[PDB]
RNA sequence: CAAGGAACUCUGCAAAUUAACCCCGUAAGUUAGCGAGAAGGGGUGCUUAUGUAAAAGUAAGCCGCAGUGAAGAACGAGGGG
RNA sequence: AGCGAAAUUCCUAGUCGGGUAAAUUCCGUCCCGCUUGAAUGGUGUAACCAUCUCUUGACUGUCUCGGCUAUAGACUCGGUG
RNA sequence: ACCUCGAUGUCGACUCAUCUCAUCCUCGAGCUGAAGCAGGUUCGAAGGGUUCGGCUGUUCGCCGAUUAAAGAGAUACGUGAGUUGGGUUCAAACCGUCGUGAGACAGGUUGGUCCCUAUCUAUUGUGCCCGUAGGAAGAUUGAAGAGUGUUGCUUCUAGUACGAGAGGACCGAAGCGAGGACACCUCUUAUGCUCCAGUUGUAGCGCCAGCUGCACCGCUGGGUAGUAACGUGUCUAUUAGAUAAACGCUGAAAGCAUCUAAGUGUGAAACUAUCUCAAAGAUUAAUCUUCCCAUUUCGAAAGUAAGAGCCGUCAAAGACGAUGACGUUGAUAGGUUACAGGUGUAAGCAUAGUGAUAUGUUGAGCUGAGUAAUACUAAUUGCUCGAGGACU
């Protein structure tokens, strides 16, 4: 479907009281308004994305090539560009805000990079098991299982491919679905989103319209406080 | 391997870190690895920012941290500190030491530097 | 863990591909001629235009 | 741009409670709570000491412990949460910010008032 | 958060003095039984004039937790200790009384009467 | 290391509890010697006063979550070969 | 005589009772004891055991269920190898 | 008795599983001595799941409580250069039995050493070089792929259909869960060795007070940032195509009949997609955009002015490389300042008390990483690689 979607940064995560009196927890998520850097309609090029621009910075720090680009497409200059799939309802040139594609309450889905842990066990990694400590189990008992598949020549005679052991964990892209937007503030280009939101904070982070209900809105109002003394 | 050296422990890495900067402080200049430098020079920071006071509160935190030296012992080297060394830096706003770097030693290929301090 | 096989002579220059060096930066010291390494000081005693030790 | 961490601060200036009486963690309260089944919301008196006063804003939460039938009953709160409002009756002398040790005393335990 | 063999207090007039967990219910590997969970007991310690022997096995409702869980207003009620109630395989309990405080979180799952005998619910 | 406390396991293996001094209190059984430090509990900090030869001891008061505040000190009960 | 599914019992994980929610292990009892049995001793026996075996209180990362922290390694750089 | 006796380490238990279908559940369907509920048998189906305990070394089994289910098997009866050693299977000893005797018993009982630093390949990751017909910086399409797919309870539909009567639905809707997975640290906890406070002994700082060294961080109560779960959010759908079993419409072959031969459908957690992730070394090296370059004269040799590397300050990253930010035209680190958070009324002084000590100064003092400002210090007034697109 015709997917609506912008960028932004994560600044923190914290809570809000609503209606219904539950606790919400809330990720906070400055969005600056992007800028559409280029439309790949279906016809020019077999397929509809549009090319958002973020991230805005000084001209000094650009590339050349990059910073001609934009001189070229007369638009400002910024440091990240990306393309969404399928969003068509957009020209070349106008700015966009978070308020501007959003009902204050509906679902979203949160695309963000993810964060790095380094080289990490297979434990840590496929949530594996850990062997006895007692009874004088030896010393290598954090390892991930029996890799064997047959011994013999007729069976396996090698480990096969796609195994789950150590390595490199986390810093990929990872999807949260279905995380309620709560609010807007335009005055200072903020956005609510409920959930956890993947990613260290300061970051960059990703906002789709979701996929699994696209538009399924259930709104939630706030619960301003009424306590005087 | 089951017994070892007792290692850089904590207790060990403060203790350094005063020594160095005791010495810092009755000669000026230090020939120690940089990344000890590194690390000693925020302490000599905060106890040269700290003793522009001269309050006897001030003095008993900076005994918390000084060793007695072959040049100065510890209060001789609390007199030097509070009457000389503190007035010389009234008016900069951090930044008294500087760590610059030498080349390897042929020991250790080891990267000396030098933690000193001028304005 | 032992080799089965004898590693020949060309395997080994293989791996040892990689085990080659590298020069480090060079730079010529102002005020005097020597080429010091880079971000360090001379033997000449400065580093740029300033005093951080003795002749040598 | 740039950014401040205070946006947290200021989203959290929305929702924040304007009163919020000022208690240590060795005061005693009553803390009256809403309840809404399906109408004609009841209130429910929780009175008893407070264990600690832990938070940084919307996040601020208190510990008050009671005791019923011999049996010590203890209940976290969210200050700045609606259905919720607090009170002090008495103001007792401690000198720990998070006073663990009350859970592992019977009666004749009690902090003293502080004049 | 009481598991599997989990030795625990008893809260009404039965004469269950000490009672443990023998498996928890409505699963497979639940190792876990929340506030108002039914598990099945085994009593393990009675009173000599009680309506129940030792060694019986009986299903039982859990009303005090001591790690407590959150609520989802914001609260986070927990108590000191681990008790139960010893229901009769509808909602009713065993006994006539009960002692001590009662979670709320029994009220939507049904066992109204625990509630109507509980002497103070929190 | 929260909750649980042998569910681990071939077995409470290993680890965990108690631990010094002083004071109450100690069963079955027995070859009447033992059992037995059985079991199970209480006190220790500081100051003043009173202590006597010194000190234990005693009274009053004060502080902390905690008072052999660390370091060194027995975990038991029951039945059988 | 005594003792007796025993360090001995193949059928046998014998019957029964006790212990547990559940007990091829344990305790008591029964006796067709393949082939128990009297100085290669038979039956009991208080104390003792870095002896074997079962139940239990306290106790605990043994475990449900893994997590964190510090060192010394591991890894990177120089030297020997 | 065919390979291995100049060694192929053999039971069970733990860890990790993978595969087959002769299916345990979930899924579809036919028949019935199938009223309904509940069943029995058979056909299709391997996507996912298939419990926890007592006894035994145990597989196996019996039992107890469960769940939708507690499947049948294979992989050197999977898996010791992954663990264990309870058993078998060393020397010791004892019981019964046999042997006149040394001794023996798939008869039993107690104790009893389990080595290896990874060369090749396979796999998990992460890099250097080169290549893609000029060089460079970005943005993409996606051939070939990988990952996930479990299900229950309650309420309403409705005590309706069915049934005489107990009983009691198909189809669907809503809510709440268990398990598993992906993230996150606002909340709850765990940990949190240059944090705060209390406190013992000892040796010092010439003594009081106040600090330091050591005693498991000496011990104890808290605790920043961070890392996590026991914590909180989401997912575990939905939809489309093509099909298995099966049911068909029409229709002959065979004037009837007939689901099939033509034609035309309905049709399942299986298959191809929808979902998530990676991906042009996809040499079949794809596409798009932007920037840089056309000289020095007999194939060279100047070889950029686009860019990149070496070196430096670092972390949202991190084993080392790399990745990401920044190098004076600068907020990258440190420092300083302000603040947050944590700890909890500092020292000194005054008053009262003979004294431990109490009150006032004081919500004070202190602070590793946290938030933010500020060139004070450190990232130098450096070196190297790198262009004329070759032919159709
Ligand atoms: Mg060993
Ligand atoms: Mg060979
Ligand atoms: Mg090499
Ligand atoms: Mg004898
Ligand atoms: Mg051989
Ligand atoms: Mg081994
Ligand atoms: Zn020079």
């Amino acid at each position: 479907m015709e997917i609506r979607g912008i960028f932004g940064v994560k600044v923190g995560m914290s809570q809000v009281f609503t209606t219904n009196n539950e606790r919400l927890p809330i990720t906070v998520i400055y969005c600056e308004p992007n800028q559409v850097a280029g439309v790949k309609t279906e016809a020019k090029d077999k397929y509809s994305a549009t090319l958002l621009s973020f991230d805005t910075v000084e001209n000094k720090k650009l590339n050349k090539p990059q910073q001609g680009f934009f001189e070229k497409n007369n638009l400002k200059p910024t440091k990240h560009l990306q393309e969404i799939r399928n969003m068509t309802g957009f020209e070349m040139g106008q700015q966009i805000t978070p308020q501007n594609l959003f009902q204050v309450g509906e679902y979203v889905d949160v695309s963000a990079i993810s964060k790095g842990r380094g080289f990490t066990g297979a434990i840590k990694r496929w949530n594996f098991k850990i062997g006895p400590l007692g009874h004088g189990a030896g010393y290598p008992h954090r390892f991930q299982g029996s890799v064997q598949a047959g011994r013999g020549g007729a069976s396996a005679q090698r480990v096969f491919k796609g195994k789950k052991m150590s390595g490199h964990y986390g810093h990929e892209k990872v999807t949260v679905q279905n995380l309620r937007i709560v609010g807007f503030d335009e005055a200072n280009m903020l956005v609510l989103v409920s959930g956890a939101i993947a990613g260290p904070e300061g970051g960059v982070v990703l906002i789709r319209t979701a996929k699994k209900k696209p538009g399924v809105v259930k709104p939630i109002e706030l619960a301003v406080q009424t306590e005087k003394a | 391997s089951y017994i070892n050296k007792p290692g850089k422990t904590s207790a060990w890495r403060v203790m350094t870190v005063r020594q160095q900067v005791s010495a810092v402080l009755a000669y000026g200049k230090i020939e120690t690895t940089l990344k000890k430098a590194k690390n000693t020079q925020k302490r000599l920071d905060k106890l040269i920012t700290l003793a522009k006071v001269d309050n006897f509160n001030n003095r008993r935190q900076v005994k918390k941290w000084l060793l007695n030296t072959n040049l100065f012992d510890v209060d001789q080297l609390m007199d030097h500190l509070f009457s000389k060394v503190a007035p010389k830096y009234e008016k900069t706003p951090g930044g008294y030491s500087r760590v610059l770097k030498l080349g390897p030693r042929r020991g250790d290929a080891t990267e000396m530097a030098i933690l000193q301090l001028t304005d | 863990a032992v080799q089965q096989r004898r590693s020949s002579k060309h395997r080994r220059d293989k791996r040892r591909s990689h085990d080659a060096l590298t020069a480090q930066a060079l730079s010529v010291c102002q005020k005097c001629g020597k080429k010091k390494l880079f971000h360090r000081v001379c033997s000449c005693g400065m580093y740029g235009d300033l005093r951080v030790k003795k002749a040598y | 741009k740039i950014n401040k961490q205070a946006l947290i601060d200021l989203v959290e200036q929305k929702q924040l409670k304007a009163y919020v009486p000022e208690f240590s963690a060795g005061d005693e309260v009553n803390v009256a709570i809403k309840l809404k089944e399906k109408e004609k919301v009841r209130i429910q008196n929780f009175t008893g000491t407070v264990l600690r006063r832990r938070g940084k804003g919307i996040s601020e939460t208190f510990i008050v412990r009671k005791t019923t039938d011999g049996i010590p009953i203890e209940k976290n709160f969210q200050i700045h949460n609606p259905n919720i409002s607090i009170e002090l009756k008495r103001r007792g002398k401690v000198r720990r910010a998070y006073i663990s040790y009350m859970r592992e005393r019977s009666g004749k335990a009690a902090k003293i008032k502080e004049r | 958060m009481v598991s599997f063999m989990t030795r625990l207090n008893v809260a009404d007039n039965t004469g269950a003095k000490q009672v443990g967990i023998i498996k928890v219910l409505g699963s497979t590997r639940k190792r876990y039984a929340f506030l108002g969970d039914v598990v099945v007991v085994s009593v393990k310690d009675a009173i000599p004039s009680g309506m129940v022997k030792k060694g019986q096995v009986l299903r039982a409702v859990i009303v005090r937790t001591k790690k407590g869980q959150q609520r989802k207003d914001g609260t986070h009620l927990k108590f000191d200790d681990n008790a139960c109630v010893l229901i009769k395989e509808d909602k009713s309990p065993r006994g006539t009384r009960i002692f001590g405080p009662v979670a709320r979180e029994l009220r939507e799952r049904g066992y109204n009467k625990i509630l109507s005998l509980a002497v103070e619910v929190v």
